[PDB]
């Protein structure tokens, strides 16, 4: 699926200038689409998925080698049995078509995750999907997240709950817990948050998808429906991204300055009351408050780390299998 | 002024719905911004009858000139609209002036918090589900942000208050620097429209 | 007094390096010089007054437009009265031809300071001292400060009494206190720290003369008696400065960024310990940590300028007369 | 070990003069200093019947490294001579490990102590003469030291205690680096030989 005269052209123009390394989509509007075209919500959704496949084909032509896509809501459960058994068909036709696909798969490097309250998809469901995740790990040319029985405040709970389990467990202080620890525990934390979120069909809200990880993404709210996204909607995207760009850059740069800049000032606020509850002067040219802000540095650092590789090995016990 | 308050009253009557709690995002940073302009913003909202107002820029600006914005406010619930101290106590519960730590350094505090009860022996990694993070957020008794209003040229919430936007609605305007009732109320009836089908 | 040939070009060579900008001398020696010259003690004095005049037409020709005497220590009130009296007689005369010599004074733009527990000498001699230093104020084309009556110790013990002083009358804060306000309170406050400090014979020990100046100073003890001193001796100590002057500034700077860097510390956890009694956090979008340390800082230096002024008031009082 | 105790106490005893307080000032910051040297210049001290001994660099290497330098001391105040915690209490009593801060610093400290006394009224400013000040220096009971050992290239006291230097003898060595004791005595004896009249 190369692309045509007009989108090479376009696409060689705006690559001159800064490119998404990871965008993010709400694919809104299938139902919608199946309405207007007068065909069954089935084939509004199978649509929905053929429109996937034809961006991820847009994407790699453009050098955006990371997806995340929202494909099925925790909420999206409260719809009727035959729309949720529909859905949950349509993913057990693609996860097992990539099944047999596999090689294929390998040839180009795509890596599949999938992100969510898994424990909450049919049992086979979760098995298909544990395969999929199982094989195309090591692979590392492209990456698609699809966000599966997932809302962003499950995902967040979740994350805080894991650092409560390093706490319980002991490799974790609860001084340690950060804004950069709760980011290494999200589902997502083997990607960088992504630069652009776009949501389709007219809706200017979020839905509980990436709340955390897109604070500070260009947002993107265009009225087609899903099913008849076009390359040149993702152009317009992508265009709007380029020229937010500098300002979100820099205050995303304010932002984490900002952050180390009141971590600095805690840490030294901790070591000057360690240091005052001692005789021990609040400086000297002994350097001691010196040396006590790298010790409580350091021995955090090491807490942090060891708790986050107890995080990964049981992350990776399936198995679930 | 019992012309100017009714009237304003009957437009929030006249909407589909309205918001109980709008956040104002201003995200304009090529020059200090309009105090009195983000105030006749805050005003309208309480007097169509908006019950809580988040006022939110990503430099902390209005979170450091506190006193000058509600002073602003004050000012201008009086000659619109016609006890100091009540006055007073209504905008304090009210408005909430907000800068980025209120959103991820909030959820973080909170989870030191719940990390730390953890370690006295007193509550369970799994006693923290999304309600009860809800529960010990820092914005407790208050109702998530129904609509926002971003100002200006970036096209990003810029921090605002992450967990608490999940279904928010959106609106933006170009600019807050000359804002109309007119052009306020125009994004109000926009939010009045929308439809939010929850997941069903 | 021009430079002879040989001089005057060792000086250009050495110009073109690094130039001390104030030199300070103990002029030691004049004792033992008349015992081997055979003359009486007085002379040895007066020779001694003769090589001053000379080294100070010296550093005239070299650039050195600040030299610092050490004329009188308050121990050397110790001698016997005959020697004593023959060094105030000496004063009289020279700082009594002194005057008759004005306008080549102002001519030549010369400023002189008298530096020392004055009130010890003869009521007399302080009035010509007041005399000579209230005509040469003003000028500002080279400046020699003599040191008559003075010792280190009671130079920096006045320094104390007159920041007590200032507290005494509420224009100081204890807490104001600082090295640089200290500095600002010796008899020396109005020259630079020395470059170079020169002391003649064979002695090798400083005699209470700028302890607290001359803590980063280069330190030259050369053998010769001093009122055999000649260019070449003191085209030596230049010499030392030059070799010295790589390390010592680069010391003398990280003294300067050390103290600064101590002095951030201790204000910091001041506001911190302020910020701690109070609800308030450590740190925070507000700044406010940033903004009481500015006004911690600002309401000091307005104390001290304050302060400042107000002693130099009194300095100027006389009138002493 | 009683004969090499023995003649470093007849070597100091054969001088003219001893010093009680002897200061070390390092200059050297091309290395790291040598702390088995600088301990066999302090041990020497201690065996030739000299009171107290500074040792000062301008760093603060020492200072931030007092262990190491002390155990190396005690090591070879043993093997050299020969109830360790009286030999530890012992070399605490005569070794001080010095910085800039004790100098310039000190001073401003005793200051900023007899300020708040005038501020509280139990003293005034008339009170502090020059052997006050002395008492308060936060060296007190400590004689000033009679001779500094300045090793290395430069010509400065680099901030060296500049109050208690008044009259202290400076002796100047090369370096400090493999120095030998009929180096370390021969600046003892140029001590002993210098004349002090006091002024007179
Ligand atoms: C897990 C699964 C189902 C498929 C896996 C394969 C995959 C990544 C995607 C297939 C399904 C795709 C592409 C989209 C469906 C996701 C979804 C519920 C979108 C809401 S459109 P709405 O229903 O809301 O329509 P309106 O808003 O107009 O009412
Ligand atoms: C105030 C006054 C006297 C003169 C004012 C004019 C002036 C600036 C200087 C004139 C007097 C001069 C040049 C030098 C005398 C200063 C002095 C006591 C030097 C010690 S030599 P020691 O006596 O110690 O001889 P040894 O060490 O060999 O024993
Ligand atoms: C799987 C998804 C793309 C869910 C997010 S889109 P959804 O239509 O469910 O969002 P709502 O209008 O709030 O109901
Ligand atoms: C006026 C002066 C130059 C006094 C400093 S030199 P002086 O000979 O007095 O120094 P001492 O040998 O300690 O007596
Ligand atoms: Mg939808
Ligand atoms: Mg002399």
């Amino acid at each position: 699926g190369e692309l045509s005269l007009w989108e090479r052209f376009c696409a060689n123009i705006i690559k001159a200038g800064p490119m998404p390394k990871h965008i993010a989509f709400i694919m809104d509007g299938n139902r919608r689409y199946a309405k207007k075209c007068q065909v069954e919500r089935q084939e509004g959704h199978s649509q929905g998925f053929n429109k996937l496949a034809e961006t991820l084909r847009w994407c790699l032509n453009l050098g955006i080698l990371e997806v995340t896509v929202y494909a099925f809501s925790i909420e999206n459960f409260k719809r009727s049995k035959s729309e949720v058994d529909g859905l949950m068909d349509l993913a057990r036709q693609k996860f097992s078509r990539l099944m047999e696909e596999k090689e294929k798969l390998q040839k180009h490097g795509v890596c599949i995750r999938v992100l969510g309250d898994l424990h909450l998809l049919p049992l086979d469901l979760q098995e298909l999907i544990a395969q999929a995740v199982q094989a195309t790990k090591n692979y590392n040319k492209c990456f698609l997240n699809v966000c599966f029985a997932y809302t962003s405040r499950h995902e967040i709970s979740n994350a805080v709950r894991e650092m409560a389990w390093g706490v319980e467990q002991g490799l974790l202080d609860p001084s340690d817990i950060s804004e950069s620890l709760l980011d290494k525990c999200l589902y997502t934390n083997r990607s960088p948050h992504p630069d652009i979120l776009i949501r389709t069909s007219g809706e200017v809200r979020l839905s509980d998808f990436l709340l955390w990880q897109t604070s500070h993404s260009c947002l993107v709210f265009q009225p087609v429906l899903w099913p008849e996204y076009t390359f040149w909607n993702l152009f317009e995207a992508i265009l709007q991204f380029q020229m937010n760009h500098s300002v979100l850059q820099k205050a995303r740069d304010m932002y984490a300055e900002e952050r180390k800049r009141q971590q600095l000032e805690r840490d030294q606020a901790t070591v000057t009351e360690q240091l005052l509850r001692e005789g021990l002067q609040a400086s000297g040219d002994a350097q001691l408050r010196r040396t006590r802000l790298h010790k409580l540095s350091a021995r955090r650092e090491e807490r942090v780390q060891g708790f986050l590789q107890a995080l990964e090995l049981k992350r990776a016990d399936w198995l679930a299998r | 002024a019992a012309h100017h308050r009714m009237r304003w009253r009957a437009d929030g009557r006249s909407l589909e719905k309205l918001p109980v709690h709008m956040g104002l995002v201003i995200t304009e940073v090529e020059q200090e911004p309009s105090f009195s302009d983000i105030a006749s913003l805050v005003v309208w909202c309480m007097a169509v009858g908006i019950s809580y107002i988040s006022v939110y820029d990503h430099q902390g600006i209005f979170k450091r000139n506190n006193s000058r914005l509600m002073d602003e406010i004050l000012k201008q619930q009086q000659e619109l609209l016609g006890d100091k101290d009540d006055q007073v106590l209504n905008c304090h519960l009210a408005v909430k002036v907000l800068s980025p730590e209120d959103g991820k350094a909030d959820i973080v505090r909170a989870a030191q918090d719940f990390c730390q009860l953890v370690a006295q022996k007193q509550k369970r990694p799994t006693d923290l589900d999304v309600d009860t993070l809800a529960s010990l957020l820092s914005s407790n008794g208050c109702p998530d942000p129904d609509l926002v209003l971003k100002f200006g040229p970036v096209d990003s919430t810029l921090g605002f208050l992450p967990w608490h936007i999940r279904l928010t609605e959106i609106v933006s305007l170009p600019s807050h620097l000359n804002i109309s009732y007119e052009d306020f109320f125009s994004a109000l009836r926009q939010y009045a429209a929308c439809e939010q089908r929850l997941g069903k």
